[PDB]
């Protein structure tokens, strides 16, 4: 108990001292023009940049292309709807940046996954 | 049953690792790489020093932990300023990348700020020993 508060004075005061002068950068970026991204204009994620929302989402979009032509469904146009659809949903049951992107990749091996086996990837 | 990172660890290493796409360990450079590649993720400010803590996946399924629980764990009691990368679930061993993100920006000849730093080597090794003793993976204290 005593040692778990020590612990965390200790290790507040010694990250603190790797922040110093100028702690400001916060310097948040709102989307650009024509982001395809659900909620885009959001803070929910804490340090995650609109572009490397938008870079999951273009990774997305690879795998699902990939299955496209692992599985050759109808079309592709629903693919990037689809995409947005899963990076969306990754977003949600996701609460802080390095989760979120390991949840994409996962999501992306699991995309790989069904298109090795001949599945399409559903829902 | 209490569960800290030490009943699900088969091992743990300190490198120095300053640049992550060299990424002197090599099984891990493939899985590395997708992860620096973002635009949120910048090499200038990672620190040179990272602790790997390689799971044991037997005492792991025991439990039915997920390398997402430790992580969530991670950021939950050291806060998002500890940078955490793990692999994928399936692959032939469960690694755990931890570095130190340094939010200075300027580091312009510094300041004489080395008084009480502790340079990130001793620093990871302390924050190792925390991790594998008091870290409440799962389960309530005092039962085991």
């Amino acid at each position: 108990e005593a040692h778990k508060r020590e612990w965390n004075l200790f290790y507040q005061k010694q990250m603190q001292l790797r922040k110093g002068k100028d702690p400001k950068i916060e310097e948040f970026v709102p989307p650009d023009e024509n982001c395809p991204l659900k909620e885009a204009s959001s803070r929910r994620i804490p340090r995650l940049t609109v572009k490397a929302r938008e870079h999951c989402l273009r990774l997305l979009e690879e795998a699902l292309s990939s299955n496209r032509q692992s599985t050759r469904t109808a079309d592709e146009a629903d693919l990037r709807a689809k995409a947005v659809e899963l990076e969306h949903e990754t977003f949600r049951n996701a609460k802080v940046a390095n989760l979120y992107k390991a949840s994409v990749l996962k999501k992306v091996a699991d995309i790989h996954r069904a298109s090795k086996d001949g599945q399409p990837y559903d829902m | 049953e209490h569960t800290t990172l030490r009943k699900v660890t088969a091992n743990t290493a300190i490198y120095y690792d300053p640049n992550p796409q060299s990424t002197v360990v090599a099984e891990d450079q493939e899985w590395v790489n997708v992860y620096y590649e973002m635009p949120d993720f910048d090499v200038a400010r990672i620190s040179p020093w990272l602790l790997r803590v390689e799971l044991d996946r037997k005492h792991m399924t025991d439990r039915k932990l997920t390398m997402e629980q430790i992580a969530e764990k991670i950021n939950a009691g050291f806060g998002d300023d500890l940078n955490c990368i793990f692999n994928d679930d399936n692959a032939e061993k469960l690694v755990l990348r931890i570095r130190i993100m340094n939010s200075d920006e300027n580091k312009m000849q510094e300041e004489e700020e080395v008084v009480d730093k502790m340079d990130d080597d001793v620093f990871l090794r302390c924050i190792e020993s925390n991790m594998l003793t008091d870290m409440t993976l799962q389960g309530i204290e005092q039962i085991s």
